């Protein structure tokens, strides 16, 4: 993604 | 009307009394206008008698008195050459068609009347000098 | 003004749609008009069409007519078919026809050698100068021709059609018998009783009579279009399937048909919904008679016939087959099922192959394939929409077999080309049936128009006057309010594939999209089951509530593919012979078959012919004026006829013109130039141009203003008259008042 | 005429084809590889990177990477490449030629579309596009216009309720559960068992043992307990190499994650327990539907016994009074692709797509306000 999480 | 207009008019009207009572029916009105030499159409007959019902039409007697003022207000070439024109362009008019036309159209006469006057006016053809025919009838 | 003592009305009345009165007295521009009959009427307004002058009345030519209005067209088609017994009329470029219901003299070989290459106002209208007028265009055109014949059924269409082959035979053949013989089998494949009427014809159908450069017939191809296979699988009330299931199943007693195991004609599911299975007036037993020895005129074996009548029983046995819901998303049919029984010892498929076929469907993906079930309304759907594919590639077959028989060998060089269509419908209630047959006659009346309109500017410049006075009114707004995208079709296919699509649905989609965005769709006041739309010769309600159980077509492959696979006779492979067709929808389908008509009659420069039935019960030279008013709508030559009253309907020579008004002319006036002394005289007597034109040879006149002219000139001729005989009255009164004196 | 074309993302596969197909015809895993050794023959005709299928064949060569990880693109150039093979290698379609339709998953970043749409316009000049929500497309698939969809393939799974075509927006549940990590997590079950899969090209081969062996069981414990008490439940495979592996237990094991992600590690509950908590945000009134129509949709729901063991959890947290229906079509792996394929050929449709002058006149924005 962007933040919470890796994509 | 002078005095000797008024007293050849009397003694016609008196001739057509056929009762001696010096009157005729308004239904001989009209017949009377035509034989001192007007030439009403049958409506303005009717209307200068005021449109009389057929009862009185022909029943309901007036002496000459009282028709004089009716022959005075219906009293008071080209045209008639035109109107014959019409039904022409040798100059002549069929004495069938001419028949036909003043028996069944307008004021419609009998074929006694019409035959009475087409005597010995119409040729072996059965055609009508219309200019002669038309004199004759306005002589 | 128009309006006198002795003018002439029409009045409305309740025993014939009009009535002659006369004004008892001369009307003012007040509410009230003094009328007189044939007596005592006053009636009021809230004008009364005005009476033709009756020199006009009886001409042989409806657009002469100097008024053009319901009444006036149809006291001429009464009077010239009572009292003439005349039954031919044209108006305008059309042939409108009476059927008589009796035979006539009239067609014998001298007459046709009468009509034999005379131009069409030459001679009195004719069938057979429809023919020779298409005889001469092929010759002198070098272009193929094309006749149109048009109205309900029994309105004598395949009889007009008839004289006019044999007017081509005997002006250039066994074809007349070949092709005549065809009738009673495409009659009982292809006609139904109607709730108004028994063998009305469901499809269009075409002949064309092929030419060799010497003009000699060489053979007959033949075509169809537009068939109404809806009707297989359903029927409203009163109504029954095409005729050969109940020819079938009367036959069924018959030696052969045994072994079809045939019921009665209300045992099956596709015979029984009608509630009328036989008609009065005919016996089925006999009819087939009639359809096996035109068969065999036509040289399909004894074997064909047999199999042929195989299919169909297969036909009537598939629709008993009774699929049990199991489950909500699941069916089945309930074990060793006697209709499918029947159906597969009938048609040698095997048992299950069938039976687990009908009831689910396969799906083929890269590497992967999926049996699923459907649900019992897919399933009916499926069977109904195979029940509808066989019969129409039935009947497809069937054509292509007469094509065989009447085909001859040397290539036709031009063609004339005979089109048997059914008219504008209306009923009480109207259906997607009647939504098809309502657009056809759309498309049909689109084109005649459009070639009205062109026949029209040629005689303009013919004549030299401008082609601006001249207006095209155009039902292209109605074609794309139907067929074109975002349209009531287009929405019909719509609603086939949507999640829960229903006809409730379907309504709200048509009122929200159309309601109040076209001036020709409108909902009816009372209903929301309901729409109407305005066509060309009527405003017409449909119910909603049917449609979209009639628009499901779909056929899942692997039937067909299992049909494809018996080996027990030929036929059944062989109707199969020659994807995304089988996807397509009714009103597609319909669509379709609608574009190939219109592509072959814009091709082909038509000529027309329309066909009324004067009376219901067959009385022979009986004519009633509602029935006919109906037809007359039907047809749209009322409509017709309105589109002339716009322009110029009445056109005069100036010699007929100068001799008929005369007496009107003043001789100061008149030339040794006719031409110039008319325009002279019309000139003084009409005070616009704009009511006509002037041309070369010709006068146009605006509707109204011939009658106004005997009008003038019956007035004037009167009023000579008139002093004629009071002129001789009072001479002859004269002479009287000397026998009088006398 | 010319027809849509109708392309599925998703992860894992791409699936596409055209407008009112039956079924998709190109369908080949969204993957792109690169060779990573030293490359020794001269001349052989090696390419810079293969796709799809292709890189599925030769895969012991080559790293694979996925463009798309949880529904978002997380690489755009190698994205473009399986477009690119898609239309001119897969369908051979110019894309001039053909309206397009994309589908999306909910509740995911609005860069997204604005790439997606940018792509589409200004490389392949599409004439005109849509994107299409996931979920959405499922109910068309299945002939319902009231349901909750539950949708998992790889990546994301989501909840979307609907009600007679209305959308619940606040009520939508989105879950990065499942397809992958359900793999990842089953690598490490099996290193339990003294097998281990370190690589990209072993995944797909775990991938694989996946789809074949797994299923999920009605009551987890009793399982539990029947694979520690016997021999019985105990299967055997055979990896390419024709090493042969055994797995008990771990083949269960492995896709009750999705009802207790506590095992990778996750906060949220299962699938059965989001699907119930997606119903509780609806309005009263409509529950008694919702619960009446549960559609399962994409691969991961394809695992057997999963419509069950849903129906069996769902029934014991729901009122005790109701229907709850779990609709589990045999082709639901690919309804979201057959939604899309009819939701792409009705006529009221045509008037949705962005058209190419809207995108010129007003940029990728139009693509928010005009589509969902
Ligand atoms: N011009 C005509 N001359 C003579 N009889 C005619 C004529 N037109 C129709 N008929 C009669 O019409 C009757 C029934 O209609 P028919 O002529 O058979 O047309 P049809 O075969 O019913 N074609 P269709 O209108 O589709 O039903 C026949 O008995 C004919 O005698
Ligand atoms: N028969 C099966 N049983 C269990 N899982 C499967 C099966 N087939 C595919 N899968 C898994 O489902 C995922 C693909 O789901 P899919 O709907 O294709 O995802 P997307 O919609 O993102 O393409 C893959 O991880 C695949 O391993
Ligand atoms: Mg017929
Ligand atoms: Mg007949
Ligand atoms: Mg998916």
């Amino acid at each position: 993604w962007x933040a919470x999480c890796p994509a | 009307f002078n005095k000797d207009q008024l007293e050849e008019f009397k003694e016609a009207f008196e001739l057509f009394d056929r009762v001696g009572d010096g009157k005729i029916l308004y239904s001989q009105c009209g017949d009377v206008m035509r034989a001192l030499g007007q030439n009403p159409t049958n409506a303005e007959v009717l209307k200068v008698l005021g449109n009389p019902k057929s009862d009185e039409l022909k029943s309901r007697r007036v002496d000459f008195e009282t028709f004089l003022p009716m022959l005075q207000a219906v009293a008071k070439y080209e045209d008639y050459l035109e109107g014959f024109r019409v039904f022409d362009g040798n100059g002549k008019v069929m004495g069938a068609e001419l028949r036909h036309v003043l028996t069944t159209l307008g004021e419609k006469m009998t074929e006694e009347e019409v035959e009475t006057v087409l005597a010995g006016h119409e040729d072996s053809n059965g055609c009508i000098n219309y200019e002669a025919f038309l004199k004759h009838i306005l002589s | 003004e128009l309006y006198t003592k002795y003018a002439r009305v029409w009045i409305p009345d309740p025993e014939e749609v009009w009535k002659s009165a006369e004004l008892l007295k001369d009307y003012k521009p007040d509410k009230v008009l003094q009328l007189r009959l044939e007596k005592d009427l006053e009636y009021c307004l809230d004008l009364p069409p005005l009476r033709n002058p009756d020199i006009l009345v009886g001409e042989n030519d409806l657009t002469a007519l100097s008024y053009l209005h319901e009444p006036a067209v149809l006291h001429n088609l009464k009077v010239r078919f009572i009292d003439s017994k005349l039954i031919y009329t044209y108006c305008g470029i059309v042939l409108v026809a009476i059927n008589p219901y009796e035979q006539l003299p009239i067609y014998g070989e001298d007459i046709i050698n009468a009509y034999s290459g005379q131009n069409m106002g030459d001679m009195d209208p004719h069938i057979f100068a429809v023919a020779e007028e298409a005889y001469k265009q092929m010759a002198r055109d070098e272009r193929n021709q094309s006749i149109i014949v048009s109205g309900e059924s029994g309105a004598g269409k395949t009889v007009s059609a008839k004289y006019a082959m044999r007017y081509f035979a005997t002006v250039s053949a066994n074809v007349e018998e070949k092709v005549l013989a065809s009738n009673p089998i495409m009659e009982s494949i292809g006609n139904a009783k109607t709730t108004r009427n028994d063998n009305s014809s469901r499809f269009g159908k075409y002949i064309e009579i092929g030419f060799d450069k010497r003009y000699r017939i060489i053979g007959a191809n033949m075509r169809t279009y537009l068939l109404e296979k809806s009707r297989v699988v359903f029927q409203a009330e009163e109504e029954r399937n095409y005729h050969i299931f109940y020819q079938l199943c009367a036959s069924a007693a018959l030696p052969e048909f045994k072994t079809l195991r045939l019921g009665n004609a209300n045992y099956f599911h596709y015979t029984k919904q009608g509630g009328s299975p036989v008609i009065d007036g005919i016996d089925d037993a006999k009819e087939m008679v009639n359809t096996r020895q035109a068969c065999t005129l036509l040289g399909i074996s004894d074997s064909y016939q047999m199999g042929i009548f195989r299919i169909l029983a297969g036909i009537l046995h598939l629709g008993n087959v009774e699929f049990a819901s199991r489950d909500s998303d699941s069916c089945a049919i309930p074990p060793k099922h006697d209709p499918l029984t029947i159906f597969c010892d009938l048609m040698g498929v095997d048992y299950e192959e069938m039976a687990h076929w009908l009831c689910h469907r396969k799906l083929a993906t890269a590497t992967e394939t999926y049996i699923k079930p459907i649900s019992k309304l897919h399933a009916i759907n499926a069977r109904d929409a195979l029940a509808k594919h066989i019969y129409a590639n039935l009947f497809n077959w069937i054509v292509d077999h007469v094509n065989k028989a009447l085909h001859s060998t040397v290539k036709q060089h031009s063609f004339i080309g005979v089109l048997d269509i059914y008219g504008f419908e209306t009923f009480e209630i109207n259906s997607f049936e009647q939504f098809c047959i309502n657009y056809a006659n759309e498309k049909l009346q689109q084109q005649f128009n459009m070639h009205v309109f062109k026949l029209e500017q040629e005689e303009y410049m013919k004549e030299q006057i401008p082609w601006t006075l001249i207006d095209f009114y155009d039902n292209q707004p109605c074609i794309n309010l139907i067929e074109a995208k975002m349209g009531v079709l287009d929405l019909l296919d719509e609603e086939c594939k949507m999640p829960k699509g229903s006809d409730d649905t379907w309504a709200q989609k048509l009122y929200n999209t159309h309601l109040n965005k076209c001036a020709l769709f409108e909902k009816p006041r009372l209903s929301n089951k309901a729409f109407i739309i305005k066509h060309f010769a009527d405003k017409v309600e449909y119910q909603c509530e049917g449609f979209l159980e009639k628009n499901k077509d779909t056929v899942y492959e692997e039937q067909i593919k299992v049909l494809k696979s018996s080996k027990k006779f030929k036929l059944l492979p062989e109707l199969f012979q020659d994807s995304k067709e089988h996807k397509k929808t009714v009103g597609h389908q319909f669509r379709n078959s609608l574009h190939l008509l219109m592509e072959t009659l814009n091709a082909t420069t038509p000529h027309y012919v329309r066909c009324i039935k004067p009376n219901d019960f067959k009385f022979p030279f009986t004519f009633d004026e509602k029935r006919a008013v109906q037809q007359l709508r039907a047809c749209g030559v009322l409509e017709t006829i309105r589109i002339s009253a716009a322009g110029f309907p009445s056109r005069w020579t100036y010699q007929e013109f100068f001799s008929r008004y005369r007496v009107l002319m003043k001789q100061k006036d008149v030339l040794s130039d006719r031409k110039q002394t008319c325009k002279n005289v019309l000139e003084k007597l009409i005070l616009d141009k704009d009511k006509y034109q002037f041309g070369k040879t010709k006068i146009f006149f605006r509707a109204g203003q011939v009658a106004y002219l005997e009008k003038i000139r019956a007035d004037k001729l009167r009023a000579a008259c008139i002093r004629i005989q009071k002129t001789i009255r009072g001479w002859l009164m004269r002479k009287k008042y000397m026998r009088m004196r006398r | 005429e010319t027809t849509a074309l109708v392309c599925d993302n998703g992860s894992g596969l791409v699936k596409a084809g055209f407008a009112g197909d039956d079924a998709p015809r190109a369908v080949f895993p969204s993957i792109v590889g690169r060779p990573r050794h030293q490359g020794v023959m001269v001349g052989m005709g090696q390419k810079d990177s293969y796709v799809g299928d292709e890189a599925q064949s030769k895969r012991g060569i080559l790293t694979l990477k996925y463009p798309i990880e949880h529904g978002i693109i997380t690489n755009w150039d190698d994205m473009e490449k399986i477009w690119h093979h898609t239309f001119y290698n897969e369908l051979r379609v110019a894309p001039e030629e053909h309206p397009t339709l994309l589908t999306e998953a909910p509740l995911n970043p609005k860069a997204n579309r604005e790439k997606m749409t940018q792509i589409m316009f200004e490389t392949f000049n599409v004439p005109a596009m849509y994107v299409a929500i996931q979920a959405v497309l499922s109910l068309y698939a299945s002939g319902r216009t009231t349901g909750i969809v539950l949708d998992s393939g790889d990546g994301v799974t989501h909840n979307v309720p609907i009600y007679e075509g209305y959308a619940l927006p606040h009520a939508i549940m989105r879950l990065d559960l499942a397809g992958r990590d359900l793999t990842d997590y089953l690598m490490k079950i099996l290193t339990e068992r003294g097998y281990s899969f370190v690589t990209t090209a072993e995944r797909e081969i775990v991938r694989d043992i996946k789809e074949k062996l797994c299923y999920v069981a009605l009551d987890f414990e009793n399982e539990m307990a029947t694979a520690a008490s016997s021999s019985s439940l105990e299967k055997s495979y055979e990896l390419p190499d024709g090493q042969v592996i055994t797995i008990g237990n771990e083949r269960f094991r492995c896709p009750e994650t999705l009802f207790q992600p506590s095992f990778i590690g996750m906060e949220s509950a299962g699938i059965h327990e989001t699907t119930y908590n997606s119903i509780m945000k609806c309005d009263i009134d409509i529950r008694k539907d919702l619960y009446a129509n549960n559609v399962m949709s994409g691969g991961t729901t394809m695992y057997p016994g999963i419509a069950d063991r849903m129906q069996k959890e769902i029934t014991a947290l729901a009122p005790s009074t109701m229907k709850i229906k779990i609709i589990a079509p045999p082709e639901r792996k690919y309804s979201v692709w057959i939604g899309g394929s009819i939701l792409a050929s009705l006529s009221t449709f045509q008037q949705m797509w962005i058209t190419k002058q809207e995108y010129d006149e007003a940029g990728p924005s139009i693509v928010h306000r005009k589509c969902f």
